[PDB]
């Protein structure tokens, strides 16, 4: 059943499963936790950055895609670079040709379609990264979860990576409170920073640990690291 | 869309055999007997029409084919492989010869091109060798009459007389015993009929046997008159009735 | 994929069907002048935004598609249907007839069962609309097989869905209005959710009707949707 | 057409195909190079198996790449022709564009690069060849000797050897090559090179071939007679104690 | 390399207080032959935009097909296609301007002069021109062909600068357009008596008027004109 | 053997993991970033005493402000260096300025991704990952002195100090204890030389180990043998007095 | 444009004007027509400004690439040949350039190469290039000697460009002066023709065609 | 194409193994000519001896080959060799030196060894030729793409046995006629048949052109072989 069937993305198991795609999903669970959530006016990414060593830099989880859009990553980081470059181009193309800011929903569809081709081509592997995409478009704030299977879902909040199940349950409980946090960026970041804490066995999240991103009604997508996150720890 | 077998499917084994070529040669063995006999003034190629159904019209399936006005072919092995090889042989006679020198290729050179086409199915990526052996008989001004066998490996050999397919060993024996260098075409046709009766199970008549000759020029088959230097094809398929005439005094 | 078994089967396609059977249930119902499409959307978590993970897709302006199995595969197929419909419209000026469109998808799905370097699609697709000569509904399997239908169902709750569909065909042989068909689709989707009752679900309906939408594909929303839900809620108890 | 990967990583971090390419070099006839104060000598063994050869026409092991640079190898003979041809093209190209002949380092880096390329390309296998590249930079009297291997690694050597039983002759040259005192002249440099082969050849008749490279494009092969006299003197002089 | 064959003359347009007006006659000329008489050169896109096209009619028919494909394509996977994510005039314009400029850069132009008129979702008037060179400009009044020489001067007597636009009513603007169409019919040898006119108002929406005619023409003074200088009878 | 870019059941790329094993078999390379420069040091490791050690190039100049040290399958590193140099010189051509160290590193890591065939989405002109790791050191105006570790996985990390190659397990723990923000360049030099001496299998001298640094003022320099020798009397005399 | 370079006893003198023209329009009077490729290599510019600026800046990149690759400064011969071969690829496309590559290396000594967009490449001791070339030639050739002191050679360079600046409508602005040695270019200043002409007239007793 | 752990090329070795079952071909070089002789693979009474050439081929007017292996593979290579000789003649207005032609063919075989995943050609060649640089020459090439020059050589079956015999009786001062005798004796001693009759042989010479100063390739007609077989006392 798992025997001769996980050789490539081009073979179904007798159960109708694609093991290469399921194995790609396992690189996400190996990745460091990141949280995303939104209200009507803002959307926030919170990520726990991971070092290799005490002598090293913590590696970034947050990438900007346009002035109104960006994403956090969990899994194979170089795959996130490939996908965010594509997303940067799609955003760019939309501005240049149509003078139009790319809907976050269309960005979702584009990523899904790109992932899909890699779940059906021989000699190519599926992507091995999970992504949380936030944006403020012509219909407000949005959050998306992307899985390398190509499934993208729109959510009020979510978390991916190791021990992320904690943060998810928290947000599931907090729902009716944070959906309303409108016109107060600092309160929403606080609710995000608290969500990521339910996913800690590690430690206490330091100035280097912690990565926060925000976008909204009158705020371009902006990334906070180092001393600029201190006021949230 | 796109090939994943861009490598040779015929490879050498530890013992030196080319597996796929041997297996193709076994496909020839299971095939209906065909034969060729070379005379002083002609060549005869003959074979059985093993029909698949009595509801099938066996005149709609020729095993004996004109390749040029002076060259015909027959086979033993896989029919559909033969059919496509005939198309390519016809085409290559034009593209590699007639469109260059304004005349049809001599037998050996055309056989050479067919052999080449078969060789490539033995070395190229993602293909199996052709599952047939051909007998090719023809005439040309400077070489006279000739007869060639072509094998699945692309090998070809000239023959005075030979047989391929099912009972080829018994038939070659029968031919070695009967052949000589003074045979007229009618003698060769006679021997071809006798040799073929040993092979045939069922009815043995002009409707179940298929026979062609490379003989003299048939000006009545040319289709036009007025050009003296054009005399008509030497390839001639004998009719059912013409075959039955030779089976009465058999 | 290109491999025939000793008895002439294609195990890979049979395995692709198992992915479809594993999927959410979706249906189509052909009415007197159009077609209705309905699908079960599993609510994985409260965090999923209501009304915002649209499954039903439009092709051109007059065709809807719904599917079960690997959602991305279905999207891949719909992208191809859109390219295929644009190319027909480009050359022939008229929008693509539904049977013409069916074969386009058909041939494309069948191609993915010819080559060892490709896998079959892991979806079944229910689709259709209105053209020059009436309504048509089609269902398309991973093998590329497709036929016209009076009603169609695929996915996990397919068996009960088919049984409710069969009953309608029996009690309404005289051509089932567009407005009735919508109501009934809501009902049938409710009655296939019995299997997956451990998790909650959201209902999506769309329709293409001559008298109701002018032969264009529209989403059922607002009061029409609520009325169909209430009918289904009442008839389930 | 065909670009399937054949050279890939093992669980323990080796590239099997490159390692197996090294095995091919291991069975190739022995080749050695030592550098004097004002020359570089290239020595190669020829096999005993078949002694009915025509020596006039058989491809020899030492090849001119340009008029001031030579190449010898161990491993697949056929493989070596591809490297030698490409090196020669590169040499002419260099004169054409830079208006100067290649340095021995440049040429080596080029050959090594080609070798490396065949270890990371789909559809191809690595070269079953190691090379010794020897000669003099334009307008320079300082001798150069480099070695390349299937991986594409290259380095310079005072003296080096490759091929079958090279382990032995390396052991020999390690004992007998002194860096402060190199061989002072051509005559004594050849003698050391023959001595190292005589450890492995065991009659060396026309079984040893020698090539001497001097500064300013002065490259000469040695005949049997010249080699004979070296072999003769070596076993005669070294006997009594 | 190419040359217009069947052509359609001026497109004229202006801004008023609450929207835009655009008009074009119904003729397709074949050199000096007035060949076709029922030609619509105003193209509604959605219900907030009218594209007015002059120049080559075959290229005009190509641009129609593009605009319809754009509406179809925008509707795909877009639940807000008739609300917040409907096509805006500026999107439609930028798109055409991209096409036009790309085509001239490939030395294969769409032989047209185009005016995009409409109202943005924030109520703002949109009026912009693009042509076969990819030249683009905006003005309170825009006209192509003869219209640029004769319509603009009359229209500018009403809207001479930005601040004249709160001050200009629907009635005054339409009056000025209609008069300018009359002047064009007097002096343009490739113009027609029949024209279409479209009003895009932020309150009313789209009003598309077909089968309009030039009326109140002055011809009586012709009778007094004798000869070309000296002739008396 | 089935595929070249296949995931394991754990979610790891088989071939990438194995390439990391090849790096472990390499010569040791050590880099230390200070506020006065970055020191790169390598073990030369001659396979035989007849090898001319100064032909062993394991520290290379990329641009005046960027140098790098390699460990693993060092032949693989040629085209990485060629790409790096081209990126830097090209950047200067397009922009009349120096390329940022981080940007140069990212470029080298983009190149490392392109193994496989040409994956459905774009194209890959390489059959296996590189079997070599790089320490990339330099200076720029925005971030000062920097040290990066470039892996064949396409990931890269900044480090205050880093060891790669066979001695890297032992050398890293040693660097954990010894590194502090205040080190001077002279202190950094000495620490690299100390840590190499520990992990090396001969006795360390100016022929089996090599030193380099990068300062804002003088740029990237490989120290000749005389200068390193005079740092090795110095380290001996320092440890002898302790 | 007028540019020149000559070899003498004490190295190479390189001198250029600084006028940019587009038709009869004076586009600039203060333009840089020498590119400092490296501390031992200079390139001059005549013809199409963009063509020159772009390709000699590109040349510097290629020269730098050579240094990293070969661990040695590129020769004058090789640097000039890169530009020569590039320009030859583009032959007939309408590139317009007249160029001198001037430098020092141990192996070559001081060296001048003329390279143009026709593909011509010549090694020589004296070149004048540009619309003003003949004017510079007139003064340079009539006062040239191998044994000129550095001081005199710099003056002859300066004076030749002034000559061309005076007679050629398409030359002028200022003189930029360079001396290339074994050690190796040294800049010898910008000299505005507005002041230099009157200064030279007074001190030299030349320019007697000029009134006042 | 791949290497074994032993550092050998499987497919090449198996191709070589195939060749050792093909009819022996012998080449002998003398001071005034070259001999090529080859044993035809177990034939039949009905084979057309007259219009058959399975082992010996003309490459140009000065160069010929003896084949051991698959004939169809060999015709492929022979054809490109013929083209190569004509390209050289067109370029330089001189006949191609033998080594140049041999190296080219050998490079083609080598290619299949190193890239492209196609099987190697199952062919070994003996080349016999003359040119104004090296006079008479004999080379051999096999599926690996390696080539060597010889005074006398064999390929195909029983090379080991045939090589020992040639080593013994060969002498540098031979005339072609003595070389004709040597090749036939060697084939006679090493056949797996009863007798070495004419119908099982192909034979050719490259001589100094009867009487001229020019070079002539004589491909022996079956009748000629019968005579030259009596002369040498094998009948
Ligand atoms: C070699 C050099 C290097 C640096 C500085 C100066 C020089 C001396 N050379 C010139 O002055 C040449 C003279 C020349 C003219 C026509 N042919 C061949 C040679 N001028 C140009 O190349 C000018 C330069 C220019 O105007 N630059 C603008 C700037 C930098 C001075 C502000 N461009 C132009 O005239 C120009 O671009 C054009 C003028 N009309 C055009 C229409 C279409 C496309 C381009 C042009
Ligand atoms: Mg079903």
């Amino acid at each position: 059943f798992r025997n001769n069937y996980d050789g490539d993305t081009v073979t179904f198991s007798p159960t109708g499963r694609l093991f290469q795609v399921e194995y790609a999903l396992e690189a996400i669970k190996q990745g460091s936790v990141t949280v995303g959530l939104r209200s009507n006016t803002h959307a926030v990414l919170v990520a726990l950055k991971r070092n290799a060593d005490e002598l090293s830099s913590y590696q970034k989880k947050i990438i900007k895609c346009d002035e109104h859009m960006g994403l956090s990553l969990a899994g194979l980081a170089p795959d996130a670079r490939v996908l965010s470059n594509y997303l940067r181009q799609q955003c760019n193309y939309s501005s240049l040709v149509f003078n139009r800011k790319l809907a976050v929903e269309r960005a979702g569809h584009l990523l899904c379609d790109k992932a899909q081709k890699n779940t059906q081509s021989y000699g190519g592997r599926p992507y091995g990264v999970g992504l949380l995409i936030i944006g403020y478009d012509k219909s407000g704030a949005h959050l998306l979860e992307f899985q390398p299977s190509g499934n993208v879902t729109e959510l009020y909040g979510t978390a991916i990576g190791a021990r992320s199940q904690g943060a998810k349950t928290y947000l599931e409980r907090t729902l009716d409170t944070f959906i309303k946090i409108d016109g107060n960026p600092d309160e929403l970041i606080k609710a995000g920073v608290e969500a990521i804490s339910q996913s800690l066995r590690d430690e206490s999240l330091t100035v280097d640990n912690l990565s926060i991103a925000i976008v909204g009604k009158d705020t371009p997508f902006t990334i906070y690291d180092g001393e600029a996150v201190a006021k949230y720890i | 869309m796109t090939d994943r077998y861009s490598f040779s499917l015929t490879t050498f084994s530890p013992s030196g055999k080319l597996g796929q070529i041997d297996y193709a040669l076994t496909a020839v063995k299971q095939g209906v007997t065909s034969l060729g006999i070379k005379a002083t003034n002609g060549v005869v190629i003959a074979t059985e029409k093993k029909s698949s159904s009595p509801l099938a019209m066996s005149e709609t399936l020729s095993k004996v084919s004109l390749l040029t006005p002076d060259i015909g072919a027959v086979y033993s092995g896989m029919g559909p492989d033969y059919r496509v090889l005939v198309d390519k042989s016809r085409k290559v006679a034009h593209t590699s010869y007639k469109r260059i020198y304004g005349e049809y290729p001599p037998t050996k050179l055309l056989v050479s091109e067919v052999a080449k086409i078969m060789q490539e199915a033995t070395q190229s990526g993602g293909v199996r060798p052709f599952g047939v052996s051909l007998l090719i008989a023809g005439h040309d001004e400077f070489n006279g009459f000739s007869l060639y066998q072509v094998d699945p490996s692309g090998s070809y050999f000239p023959w005075k007389a030979t047989a391929i397919g099912k009972g080829s060993v018994a038939a070659k024996t029968f031919l070695e015993k009967r052949w000589n260098d003074e045979l007229e075409l009618e003698d060769a046709i006679h021997i071809a009929l006798l040799t073929l009766k040993e092979s045939v199970e069922g009815e043995f008549n002009g409707d179940t046997i298929e026979l062609a000759i490379i003989g003299d020029e048939n000006p009545d088959l040319l289709g036009y008159t007025g050009i003296p230097t054009d005399k008509g094809p030497r390839f001639r398929k004998l009719t059912s009735q013409e075959i039955n005439d030779r089976l009465e005094a058999l | 994929n290109s491999v025939f078994s000793p008895d002439g089967r294609n195990f890979q396609v049979e395995y692709a069907v198992k992915a479809v059977e594993n999927g959410t249930t979706s249906i189509g119902i052909k009415c007197n002048d159009g077609v209705v499409f309905a699908v079960e959307k599993l609510i994985t978590s409260k965090l999923l935004v209501p009304q915002k993970n649209v499954k039903i897709q439009v092709v051109d302006r007059h065709i809807g598609c719904v599917y079960s199995g690997l959602i991305p595969d279905g999207r891949h197929l719909v992208n191809r249907g859109r390219e295929e419909a644009a190319s027909f419209k480009k050359l022939y000026k008229t929008p693509i007839p539904i049977p013409a469109f069916a074969d386009r998808l058909g041939q494309y799905v069948q191609a993915h069962t010819l080559y060892n370097s490709v896998r079959p699609f892991g979806v079944s697709t229910i689709f259709g609309g209105v053209d020059k000569n009436g309504a048509h509904l089609y269902m398309l399997e991973p093998s590329g097989s497709y036929w016209g239908y009076k009603g169609a169902a695929t996915g996990k709750g397919r068996q009960s869905a088919k049984a409710e569909l069969e009953k309608l065909v029996d009690h309404h042989p005289e051509g089932l209005s567009a407005r009735e068909a919508v109501k009934q689709a809501a009902k049938i989707i409710y009655l296939a959710h019995e299997d997956n009752k451990e998790k909650d679900f959201e209902l999506e309906i769309s329709w293409c009707s001559l008298s109701e939408t002018n032969g264009l594909h529209k989403f059922v929303k607002g009061d029409l949707l609520q009325e169909a839900i209430d009918f289904a809620q009442k008839e389930i108890n | 057409g065909y670009d399937r990967a054949l050279s890939i990583f093992s669980p323990d971090g080796h590239i099997f195909q490159v390692e197996y390419a090294l095995e091919a070099v291991k069975r190739g006839t022995c080749a050695v190079g030592v550098k004097g104060k004002n020359c570089v000598v290239l020595g190669c063994e020829r096999r005993s198996t078949l002694k009915l050869q025509d020596t006039r026409i058989t491809p020899s092991k030492v090849s001119k790449i340009d008029s001031h640079v030579v190449l010898s190898f161990s491993g697949l003979n056929a493989d070596s022709r591809i490297l030698i041809e490409k090196a020669r093209v590169e040499a002419q190209s260099h004169r054409l564009t830079l208006e100067d002949p290649v340095t021995v380092e440049y040429l080596t880096r080029y050959v090594a690069g080609v070798q490396q390329r065949y270890t990371q390309s789909g559809g191809v296998r690595p070269f079953g060849v190691s090379t010794l590249i020897a000669g003099f930079d334009p307008r320079d009297d300082e001798p150069k000797l480099y070695q390349t291997e299937p991986s594409g690694i290259y380095s310079s050597w005072s003296a080096q050897t490759i091929g079958r039983n090279s382990k032995t002759v390396r052991e020999f040259l390690e004992k007998n090559y002194d860096r402060k005192e190199p061989p002072a002249t051509v005559e004594e440099c050849v003698k050391l090179t023959v001595r190292s082969l005589l450890e492995v050849v065991q009659t060396g008749a026309k079984n040893i071939e020698i090539t001497v490279v001097k500064p300013d494009s002065d490259i000469v092969a040695l005949s049997s007679e010249e080699i004979n006299q070296y072999v003769t003197q070596i076993e005669q002089e070294k006997q009594e104690q | 390399t190419q040359q217009p064959i069947v052509t359609g003359t001026s497109v004229i347009s202006m801004k008023y207080d609450n929207g835009v007006i655009i008009a074009a006659d119904n003729l397709g000329s074949y050199g000096s032959l007035l060949r076709f008489n029922g030609v619509e050169r105003l193209i509604p896109v959605g219900d907030n935009t009218v594209v007015g096209i002059s120049g080559d009619i075959s290229d005009m028919q190509h641009i129609e097909r593009l605009l319809k494909d754009l509406v179809t394509e925008n509707a795909y996977d877009n639940p807000l296609a008739d609300a917040e994510e409907a096509l805006e005039p500026s999107y439609i314009f930028e798109y055409l301007a991209t096409v036009m400029y790309q085509r001239r850069s490939k030395m294969n132009p769409l032989w047209n002069a185009i005016i995009v008129a409409g109202v943005q979702s924030n109520g703002d008037q949109f009026l912009r021109y693009v042509n076969l060179l990819g030249v683009t400009y905006s003005s309170p009044t825009l006209a192509t062909g003869f219209g640029a020489h004769m319509a603009n001067p009359l229209l500018r007597k009403v809207v001479d600068r930005e601040s004249d636009i709160p001050k200009t009513t629907v009635q005054v603007a339409e009056e000025a357009i209609v008069n300018a169409m009359r002047v064009l019919y007097y002096r343009d040898a490739r113009s027609s008596r029949n024209f279409s006119l479209a009003i895009i108002d932020k309150n009313t929406g789209l009003t598309f008027k077909k089968n309009l005619q030039v009326e109140n023409m002055k011809w009586d003074f012709a009778k007094d004109i004798k000869g070309y200088g000296t002739q008396k009878i | 053997d089935r595929g070249v870019s296949t995931f394991s059941p754990e979610g790891r790329l088989f071939q990438v993991e194995y390439s990391l094993e090849a790096i472990k078999l390499g010569s040791t390379a050590i880099g230390i970033a200070t506020k006065e420069g970055v020191v790169l040091g390598v073990e030369k490791r001659a396979t035989s005493p007849l090898l001319e050690s100064d032909s062993i190039e394991k520290i290379v100049e990329i641009d005046r402000h960027i140098g790098c040290a390699m460990s693993g399958l060092t032949a693989d590193a040629r085209s990485m260096i060629e790409h790096a140099r081209t990126a830097a010189v090209t950047h200067n051509l397009y922009y009349d300025e120096d390329i940022n160290v981080e940007s140069l590193t990212q470029s080298v890591c983009d190149l490392a991704l392109r193994f496989g065939e040409g994956a459905s989405g774009e194209e890959r002109l390489m059959s296996r990952p590189f079997g070599v790791a790089l320490l990339i050191a330099g200076h720029d105006a925005d971030d000062g002195y920097q040290l990066f570790h470039a892996e064949p996985s396409g990931t890269f990390y900044r480090y205050n100090a880093k060891a790669i190659g066979s001695g890297s397990e032992g050398a890293q723990a040693e660097l954990l204890n010894e590194w502090h923000s205040s080190l001077t360049l002279k202190e950094a030099e000495l620490l690299v030389l100390k840590i190499l001496k520990q992990v090396m299998e001969e006795k360390l001298d100016e022929n089996n180990a090599q030193l380099s640094c990068i300062t804002k003022q003088d740029g990237f320099k490989i120290y000749d043998n005389e200068k390193t020798a005079e740092l090795i009397k110095e380290l001996k005399e320092k440890e002898a007095a302790e | 444009t007028t540019t020149l370079a000559f070899r003498f006893q004490g190295g190479i003198i390189v001198a250029v004007d600084s006028r940019a023209t587009a038709g009869n329009w004076v586009a600039s009077q203060t333009v840089k027509k020498v590119i400092e490729i490296n501390p031992f290599l200079l390139g001059t510019m005549a013809g199409g400004a963009a063509d020159c600026q772009f390709w000699e800046t590109w040349l510097g990149s290629q020269c730098r690439l050579h240094e990293l690759r070969e661990k040695e400064r590129i020769s004058v011969a090789a640097a000039s040949k890169i530009l020569s071969n590039l320009v030859y690829q583009y032959k007939g496309a309408g590139l317009s350039m007249g160029t001198m590559i001037c430098g020092y290396t141990r192996k070559e000594g001081p060296t001048i190469y003329y390279v143009d967009s026709d593909g011509t490449r010549l090694k020589g001791d004296i070149f004048c290039v540009g619309s003003g070339q003949t004017f510079a030639y007139g003064v340079l050739d009539s006062n040239y000697k191998w044994d000129l002191s550095v001081e005199d050679a710099l003056y002859l360079g300066k004076r030749s460009i002034l000559a061309a600046a005076h007679r050629d409508a398409y030359s002028g602005g200022s003189v930029n002066l360079y001396h290339v040695t074994e050690d190796g270019w040294i800049y010898h200043g910008n000299h505005d023709v507005g002041e230099l002409f009157w200064k030279v007239k007074e001190e030299e007793g030349s320019f007697n065609n000029v009134i006042g | 194409t791949i290497f074994s752990p032993e550092g050998r090329l499987y497919q090449v070795e198996y191709a070589l193994e195939s060749i050792s079952h093909a009819g022996t071909a012998i080449g002998i070089m003398a001071s005034d000519g070259i001999v090529l002789a080859a044993e035809r693979k177990v034939t039949s009474t009905l084979l057309e001896q007259d219009t058959s050439t399975e082992k010996l081929y003309k490459l140009n007017d000065k160069i010929a080959v003896a084949v051991a292996g698959l004939t169809a593979d060999a015709e492929i290579l022979i054809n490109t060799a013929r083209i190569h000789a004509q390209n050289y003649l067109k370029t330089y207005n001189e006949d191609i030196p033998v080594e140049i032609l041999v190296r080219r063919l050998s490079d083609i075989k080598q290619g299949y060894t190193q890239h492209g995943g196609l099987r190697p050609f199952g062919v070994s060649f003996i080349y016999a030729g003359y040119d104004d640089r090296y006079g008479y020459q004999l080379y051999t090439s096999n599926p690996s793409g390696n080539y060597t020059g010889w005074k006398a050589i064999s390929v195909g079956a029983n090379t080991s046995a045939a090589q020992t015999l040639l080593q013994m009786d060969y002498k540098d001062d031979m005339k072609v006629d003595d070389a004709i005798e040597l090749a036939l004796k060697t084939l006679s001693k090493t056949t797996d048949s009863s007798a070495l009759t004419y119908d099982r042989l192909e034979f050719a010479t490259i001589r100094k052109g009867a009487n001229d100063g020019e070079v002539y390739q004589k491909i022996f007609k079956p009748q000629e072989i019968k005579d030259i077989l009596v002369k040498t006392g094998i009948t």
